[PDB]
């Protein structure tokens, strides 16, 4: 056995796995519970594991937060473009007989580019399957910009320039969402290489370890030859390699956190650091867990969770009420007047409450009490039907107290007396009596009005009451008084009911006014740790339409103090008064007064324990059950009889507090009552109230200590916490992202304005929101609902809020202010980074100029000379608006086109076209202009803002013409799609070469070639072509000597060599030892 | 150790101590088994209501039916499901024919779009038909 | 609007949506027209969905 949790192990050699849960490093479970009084351990596994060998299931669709990563955390690799091999002076290092080949940290090629392959070199236990992968710039990558809403276009190999911003935002969302991993503490290894003498190095789990050193350690190779790589290596420091420092909290012989030097990138290291901080700040203690459980058990059960002291333990289960309430609002909106959604919850809670409750109902009590062998003593017994054993209505009514604001429980229409009714008929009187005892248990905001008006209806023709108008007579069915705006003045003020005219009805109104049950409240839950999902109420109370009392089973059964028994006695005495003098039963040929009074007394006094159960024990069971429910209670205050404070409507608002927009009431306000109405059969409720007994040996301590254990060993609160954390994160990310593409009033700072886009409408915003939602769902690996109800009805929202209104126009707006979200913050950071290094993702800022450049010079089109380009300030240019009207020229006259100022100009000079002009009519233009661009003088600048690009390297010593590519692009730019702009760039050469003419047409306006890593990496220098050394500023901590190892210039330029923090936590399952209270 | 993925993603010397005993002696009154079965029934999470939300291409998901008609139909379906769960031919608790005039109830369906317009022609076809008018072809 | 086809209707309904490449009379009229009067400009939304 184990001397920590008193658990019995069959094989003593397997005790190590058990004590690993308690936290002892001796030498798949989610919850492990132990019972003190009995030998029956209960364990949990996820819903999809195996043959389920005597194990419970966790039915929550939990997300996966804790995910590890054993590998370098870079996201930008370095790829060659045009490979080239050169002669070398030094071939390999030699040590005695053996020799070792030289390995280079960078690809030895003529040119090199930096692309984005997130997690390209990463060993992960659980991949989120999201990826932003860029092909080398020679190949085209348009599938990543035609992702979201290019469902139908006019060209398959194109992307819509009007909708680049949404695609770029979703790409950034994927890039930040698939880098949410925690680094791990894989083992190290020394190194006595004459270049890294004595420095520790990290080894990766896999086939080879020496393979991954030239990568992640550029300084292991020395300076054997004279090349650009060797020159870069010779400038770095020789002490910032490998391990930096470790911890004193040694685990065995291996530390539990470490700082190392290796290749990485600042964006991903900062993203993972923020994720680490968010996960760490959610930590909770086993002592907190045991306190929560022991104070949630309402004192009937005490728990304990022994553990060993260890800092390196993480378990995120701590949230805030702000995050707890947003998911509650989302779940409230999920229903949308769908009874199919709410039926299973109520049915299952009814079944569970029936299974737990000690009260068992046997209708034989009524039959025994009314010892009969038509008579009133037999009509009532034939009407209550004491043979049917289906009493689900009572338990459903009990379960409906937790969802006042969602669902309203009312008495079914059939239960009321037929066609009005008359006090004249015995059958009718009994229907009224049955309805009167079952009405108070309903959640209908106006029960007493129906209770008074049913007797008022039955009593018509014998006695009368005044009315307010000649539209509503006394004979009005009580089923129509379902709204507080119809309460009669006679009911609200007794003095207008004259005792001379209506004595019995005045007494009925008096009894309703005084002895109607009044509401109360009870504490529950653990606000310290579990939070509170209750709205419109203080965060630690359940509201009940019944005054609760301390629970003891020795109370007298005919205690005329509890409201239910007092109500039964009052109703029976009123019926006695009604039937006493036979002023309302003409035609009764017998004197049934004696039998009626006997039956009424025999039913007034009875040994039914149901009122005592409802008064004392039922609130305890409700408070125990409530915190563990999948749907936390959503409750609206009960007002006993105050017509002033009767709630009528509950709605959810999407727009902000200070906005004047379309009034869009939520679908929850369309209900006539405060919630979705359901009907109950009053006969079952009356039978349940009149018949009920405790077991002949009830020890409540034992009963509840035994009952709570199975329902607490199978809990899902610890998973709903991650669920609503993810829900809040998704809500904030959605609102920010939709606000950056629509002109909502949310105050986010915008960084992607230069990328062309359009005013997103309701449909476009809904599609973008759907894509964001499904991307988040895929990344966090869940299949249930989240953020989906927000998709319906114009999801151009600002903040979530819920409110309800009283009868007198008074409202109560609940706006849970929410904290920051790491996902949105990291999205903002990566947007900042993209704003400066857009060129790494294949996006070129600026615009292009089309014109003939026939020269033998060698420069990149991305970096052009100044004199070739022109802007709006250049003299002689012609800016064109939309209204460009091409006019032919007859009799040898040159054709003319319309300037924005109204003047006409020939097809010659320097022009400035918006992209929309060519996109609108791309077929008329290239027919008229292509002849004047190939062998003419026309030069056009097409302002585009942001555009994808692909490169075509050509040998600079041979003739080359780009007219074919330019014409292909011009003919392929149809409306609603543009192919990537084709560029023709020369190839760098380390040796002097000859020169050949080259005709170029497409040149960028501004600098776009900042993704070029180096040219001729394995040569002493570059003579002909674009020159570019190794970027020093990116390897700042190696070159700059007086730089602390932590500082990073992240907003300006990413630096791909940093210090990363690696560590290995462990997550033990929730363990608890349940003990019974004497 | 690789944790398998739940849903498809984008790509797709020694002596026995005198106290220990291995024989049960107590049978719980509220049965362990009975409670567990009900609990796992209550433990089943909320049902997703995906009606009305847009799809990947933008077409709203659902069936073309009037809003109040859909609400009444699903209320009837809920009543039938309640009867089936109660395993009786007639259900005591009914979410339908309540007796409260609820003729203004609305429940989401596929009839309406996010732009407040009918879905007689699915949206993708509407956008395709709009763009078509603009297209021009190579000169004869 | 419903029917077997609507491509012709998308051109007939909105005169000021056609492009203006020529110097024809129709093109001149479309260019002289005002750009920001097309389709819906006001609505009365009361309930989401
Ligand atoms: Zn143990």
């Amino acid at each position: 056995q184990c001397h920590v949790c008193s658990a019995v192990l069959f094989s003593p050699l397997d005790l190590d796995a058990h004590v690993a849960s308690h936290g002892l490093h001796g030498n798949r479970h989610i919850t492990e519970f132990i019972s003190s009084w009995q030998n029956h351990p209960i364990v949990q596994v996820s819903a999809d594991v195996e043959n389920r060998k005597t194990a419970q299931l966790l039915h929550a669709d939990t997300p996966r937060l804790v995910t590890w990563d054993a590998g370098l955390c870079t996201s930008f690799k370095i790829v060659p473009i045009v490979p080239a091999q050169v002669p070398q002076d030094v071939l390999a290092y030699t040590f005695f007989t053996s020799s070792y080949a030289i390995q280079s940290p960078f690809p030895e090629a003529a040119v090199s580019r930096i692309v984005v392959h997130t997690r390209w070199a990463s060993n992960v236990d659980f991949d989120r399957d999201s990826s932003v992968i860029m092909a080398p710039p020679t190949e085209n990558n348009i599938h990543l910009f035609k992702q979201l809403l290019n469902t139908e276009t006019l060209s398959v190999r194109g992307a819509n320039p009007l909708m680049f911003r949404a695609n770029v935002l979703h790409m950034l969302l994927e890039f930040v969402l698939d880098n949410l991993y925690l680094n791990r503490h894989t083992g190290f290894s020394q190194d006595h290489t004459p270049f890294t003498e004595g420095a520790n190095l990290r080894s990766l789990p896999g086939p080879d370890a020496e393979k991954w050193y030239s990568i992640m350690y550029p300084t292991r190779m020395g300076t054997p030859n004279v090349s650009k790589i060797c020159n870069f290596v010779a400038s770095c420091v020789r002490n910032r390699v490998g391990r930096f420092d470790r911890a004193q909290m040694m685990n065995g012989a291996m530390s539990e956190w470490v700082d190392v030097f290796e290749t990485s990138d600042a964006l991903t290291v900062s993203i993972r650091g923020r994720w680490m901080a968010r996960l760490a700040r959610m930590n909770i203690n086993p002592t907190e867990i045991e306190w929560a459980l022991t104070e949630c058990a309402q004192g009937y059960v005490t728990v304990t969770s022994p553990y060993a002291p260890s800092v390196n333990r993480l378990m995120p289960y701590r949230i805030s009420n702000a995050e707890r309430q947003i998911s509650q609002i989302i779940r409230v909106m999920n229903i949308g007047n769908n009874a199919t959604v709410i039926q299973p919850v109520l049915q299952d809670i009814s079944v569970l409450l029936q299974r737990i409750s000690p009260l068992q109902i046997d209708p034989t009590i009524i039959s025994n009490t009314m010892s009969t062998v038509l008579s009133p003593a037999s009509s009532i017994l034939g009407k209550l039907r004491p043979s049917n054993s289906d009493f689900s209505s009572f338990r459903v009514a009990l379960a409906g107290w937790l969802y006042n604001g969602v669902v309203t429980t009312v008495i079914d229409d059939s239960s009321y007396p037929k066609d009005g009714g008359s006090v004249t008929s015995l059958e009718n009187l009994w229907d009224f009596f049955i309805l009167a005892l079952a009405l108070p248990l309903t959640t209908d905001p106006c029960a007493p009005v129906k209770a008074f008006m049913t007797l008022a209806n039955m009593m018509v023709g014998f006695e009368t009451i005044p009315m307010d108008n000649q539209i509503y007579t006394q004979s009005r069915r009580a089923s129509a008084f379902s709204t507080p705006h119809t309460w009669p003045r006679c009911f609200m003020n007794i003095q207008l009911i004259s005792p001379i005219d209506a004595p019995i009805l005045r007494q009925w109104a008096e009894i309703i006014h005084r002895y109607w049950p009044n509401p109360s409240q009870i504490r529950y839950g653990t606000p310290n740790v579990f939070g509170s999902a209750n709205l419109f109420t203080p965060p630690e109370v359940l509201l009940l339409p019944i005054d609760h009392q301390p629970a003891n089973v020795t109370t007298p059964t005919l205690d005329f103090t509890n409201e239910l028994t007092n109500w039964r006695a009052r109703v029976c005495e009123l019926m006695k008064n009604l039937v006493d003098n036979q002023r309302y039963q003409p035609g009764w040929t017998q004197s049934l007064v004696s039998s009626m009074r006997g039956t009424l007394g025999k039913l007034k006094l009875i040994k039914s324990m149901t009122p005592m159960y409802l008064q004392q024990l039922a609130p305890v069971e409700l408070a125990v059950i409530a915190p563990m429910l999948p749907f936390p209670p959503f409750q609206v205050p009960y007002v006993r009889l105050d017509r002033d404070r009767v709630p009528t409507m509950v709605g959810v608002t999407r727009q902000s507090r200070d906005t004047i927009t379309q009034p869009a009431l939520s679908l929850s306000t369309t209900n006539t009552t405060v919630g979705v109405p359901l009907a109950l059969d009053a006969r079952a409720i009356t039978v349940a109230l009149l018949s009920g007994k405790y077991p002949p040996d009830l020890v409540t301590n034992v009963w509840y200590a035994d009952a709570i254990y199975p329902m607490y060993a199978d809990t899902e609160v610890f998973s709903n916490l991650q669920r609503d954390v993810i829900t809040c994160e998704a809500v904030q990310t959605l609102v920010t992202l939709v606000a950056q593409i629509s002109e909502t009033q949310y105050p986010v700072d915008r960084y992607l304005d230069w990328i062309p886009s359009l005013r997103a409408s309701a449909a476009t915003a809904a599609t973008f929101a759907e894509w964001v939602n499904t991307s988040m769902k895929t990344a966090f690996d869940l299949s249930d609902m989240l953020l989906e109800p927000l998709l319906s009805g114009d999801p151009r929202m600002t903040q979530l809020a819920i409110q309800y209104q009283q009868y007198n126009g008074r409202t109560f707006n609940v706006i849970p202010e929410m904290p920051g979200s790491v996902i949105a913050d990291c999205v903002q950071l990566t947007a900042e980074v993209f704003n400066h290094e857009y060129n790494l993702f294949g996006i070129a800022r600026g615009d292009i100029i089309i014109g003939r450049v026939q020269s033998t010079h060698l420069w990149s089109p991305l970096a052009p000379p100044p004199d070739l380009v022109f802007d709006r300030d250049t003299p002689g240019v012609h800016i064109f608006g939309r209204d460009c009207r091409i006019s032919f020229g007859m009799n040898g006259a040159a054709p003319m086109i319309r300037d924005e100022t109204g003047m006409m100009v020939p097809f010659e000079g320097n022009w400035i076209f918006p992209l929309a002009l060519w996109q609108m009519n791309t077929r008329y233009f290239n027919q008229q202009f292509d002849a004047w661009i190939k062998t003419g003088e026309l030069r056009i600048r097409i302002e585009m803002g942001a555009y994808p690009y692909m490169l075509h390297y050509y040998d600079p010593r041979q003739y080359a013409n780009a007219w074919n590519l330019t014409s292909a692009w011009l003919e392929e730019i149809t409306p609603t799609s543009i192919p990537s702009v084709p560029f023709m760039v020369p190839i760098s050469s380390d040796h002097d070469i000859s020169s050949a003419p080259a005709v170029q047409y497409i040149i960028s306006t501004e600098y776009n070639d900042r993704s070029l890593f180096c040219t001729n990496s394995s040569s002493p220098q570059t003579i002909a072509g674009p020159d570019k050394h190794i970027p020093v500023e990116r390897y700042n901590i190696l070159t700059n000597p007086d730089a602390p190892p932590t500082q990073i210039q992240l907003p300006e330029v990413v630096d791909l060599y940093n210090v990363v923090t690696r560590y290995a936590y462990e997550t033990p399952p929730i363990t608890a030892v349940v003990m019974g209270v004497p | 150790k690789r944790i398998p993925r739940k849903t498809k993603g984008k790509s797709s010397p020694a002596t026995a101590e005198p106290g220990t005993s291995n024989c049960e002696h107590y049978k719980a009154r509220p049965g362990i088994a009975s409670v567990q079965k009900a609990t796992e029934s209550a433990e089943l999470p909320m049902k997703n209501n995906d009606e009305g939300t847009p799809d990947k291409r933008g077409n709203t998901k659902g069936a073309l039916v009037n809003e109040h008609v859909e609400a009444r139909d699903e209320a009837d379906d809920a009543t039938k499901k309640q009867a089936k769960d109660t395993e009786k031919a007639k259900a005591q608790v009914t979410y339908s024919d309540t007796g409260i005039n609820n003729a203004n109830e609305l429940s989401r369906s596929g009839n309406v779009d996010n732009e407040g317009g009918s879905n007689q022609k699915p949206m993708s076809t509407r956008i395709a038909e709009a763009t078509s008018a603009i297209v021009s072809k190579h000169p004869a």
